[PDB]
């Protein structure tokens, strides 16, 4: 499965200052950025245009160009109309895209948060507030639903443009998406032994403290932390009675290694 | 509501004294998105730090990754210092020399 997510972050500081910036991910690899400072959407991979021709990409970009200006005016007009019940600053985020599965099946989504909290989604043929969202959103969402053209455009973008575009990205970016990068590991430290594993791609990995053949149950996996070169970092820690670290090893299994696991013996 | 940044500092390759490497400062779980991040060598601002684009997670909180070339040695300390509206003073997290 690969999830394509277009993430928009818009900050409205006051009546005279706002900015909107976007980033786009296919899985864990960034494919676009769109700075406020930029007229056009920037490519972060040689395959960022997918299988679209320059003309078709221009048309898609044009639609976003119109949307970005339209969205900014819409929010600024909403805040004017609500004044002074809704104070600046305002932070709006939007996460839109689609999840691609086996066969050629996909599900799309479009969620919007206001001040850090999920409040609105597009679903089916309409925008809706989510339960718990502030009641002052009901009226502007009802008005947005009367815009049949925008509704048709969004239903096209979610149900059609998204999975089509992403199918093209998956073909054009195949060698980057299927890349294998090998982890390197190192050890450090009544106490806590730490096995650090860095540089692996893709994300699935198995890291465990071992005594010979026996997995040490008390092994705790840390959070996955990103490196800056599209690989991952993870530590696994084990609390051990002092003096009894002899015989322990960290073992790392990862798709890039074949069946040649990394084994790092403590104290050695 | 404001959320306070979490700061983790870790090395791209095994930290070996005298060996050029890359130090990361991953800053997560904050809101609003405006933030100032510096990486420090012996308590002073390192000039060329590179930053990822800001992005956000499923829970809507923001994250960003800072990184800088570094060469660890046993006479230098490293840190990541963050200023954000959620905190009255900047928060500094020192590299533990192991991560
Ligand atoms: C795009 O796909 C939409 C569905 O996909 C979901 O939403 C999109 C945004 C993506 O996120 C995707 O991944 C999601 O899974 C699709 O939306 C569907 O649109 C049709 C109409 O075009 C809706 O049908 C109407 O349904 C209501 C009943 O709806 C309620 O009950 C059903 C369950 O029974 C629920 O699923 C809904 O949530 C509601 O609770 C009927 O009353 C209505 O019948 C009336 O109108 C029809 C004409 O359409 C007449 O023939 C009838 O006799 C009645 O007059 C419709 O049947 C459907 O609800 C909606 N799905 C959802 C979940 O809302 C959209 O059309 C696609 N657009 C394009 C351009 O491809
Ligand atoms: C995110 O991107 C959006 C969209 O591009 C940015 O919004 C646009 O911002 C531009 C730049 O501000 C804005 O253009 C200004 O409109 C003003 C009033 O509407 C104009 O009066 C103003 O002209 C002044 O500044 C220009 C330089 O930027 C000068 O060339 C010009 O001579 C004017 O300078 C006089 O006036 C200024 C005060 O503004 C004064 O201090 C100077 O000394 C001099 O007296 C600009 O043309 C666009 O209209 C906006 N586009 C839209 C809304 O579609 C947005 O700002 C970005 N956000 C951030 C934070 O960067
Ligand atoms: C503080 C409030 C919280 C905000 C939560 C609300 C959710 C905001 C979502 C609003 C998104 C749409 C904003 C623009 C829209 O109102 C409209 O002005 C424009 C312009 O509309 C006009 O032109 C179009 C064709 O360009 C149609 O003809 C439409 O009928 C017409 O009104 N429509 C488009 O750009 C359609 C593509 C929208 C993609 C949205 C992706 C998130
Ligand atoms: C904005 C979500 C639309 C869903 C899928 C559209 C198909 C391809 C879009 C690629 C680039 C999108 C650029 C970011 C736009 C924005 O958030 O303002
Ligand atoms: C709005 O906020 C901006 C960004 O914080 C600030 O610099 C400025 O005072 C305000 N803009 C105007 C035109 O007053």
């Amino acid at each position: 499965n690969y999830t394509f997510r277009c993430l928009q972050m818009s900050s409205f500081a006051n009546r005279s200052w706002s900015r909107t910036d976007s980033v786009v991910w296919l899985g864990d690899l960034q494919t676009h950025r769109w700075s406020n400072d930029s007229a056009t959407i920037s490519f972060t991979k040689p395959w960022s245009q997918g299988k679209l021709s320059n003309q078709q990409w221009e048309k898609l970009q044009h639609m976003f160009q119109v949307y970005r200006v339209s969205f900014t005016r819409d929010i600024q007009e909403l805040v004017k109309m609500m004044s002074p019940k809704e104070d600046y600053p305002i932070e709006i985020q939007l996460s839109a895209g689609c999840e691609m599965y086996p066969g050629n099946a996909s599900e799309s989504f479009l969620h919007v948060a206001f001040q850090g909290k999920y409040v609105v989604r597009f679903w089916g043929t309409s925008w809706q507030t989510v339960p718990g969202a502030p009641s002052w959103l009901d009226l502007p969402i009802k008005v947005l639903n009367a815009d049949q053209g925008t509704s048709a455009t969004v239903q096209m973008l979610l149900n059609d443009t998204c999975p089509l575009f992403v199918r093209g990205l998956l073909e054009a970016g195949k060698s980057d998406l299927e890349k294998q990068e090998k982890p390197v590991a190192w050890l450090s430290s009544h106490r806590q032994l730490v096995c650090h594993v860095s540089g692996f791609y893709p994300k699935p990995v198995w890291v465990m403290w071992m005594r010979g053949d026996q997995e040490q149950q008390g092994t705790h996996r840390g959070d996955f932390l990103p490196n800056a070169d599209e690989t991952w970092y993870l530590q696994a820690t084990l609390d051990v009675e002092a003096g009894e670290e002899a015989g322990l090893a960290c073992r790392v299994k990862h798709s890039s290694l074949g069946g040649q696991d990394i084994i790092l013996y403590w104290g050695s | 509501i404001q959320k306070t940044p979490q700061i983790q500092v870790y090395s791209r390759h095994p930290p070996e004294n005298g060996k050029p490497n890359i130090l990361n400062c991953y800053v997560t779980q904050f809101h609003p998105p405006h933030i100032e991040i510096q990486m420090l060598k012996n308590g002073k601002k390192i000039p060329k730090v590179e930053m990822s684009d800001m992005s956000f997670s499923k829970d809507w909180s923001f994250y960003i990754l800072a990184h800088t070339e570094f060469t660890p040695t046993e006479t230098d300390t490293y840190a990541c210092r963050v200023k954000h509206a959620s905190m009255a003073e900047p928060k500094t997290v020192y590299w533990d020399r192991d991560m």
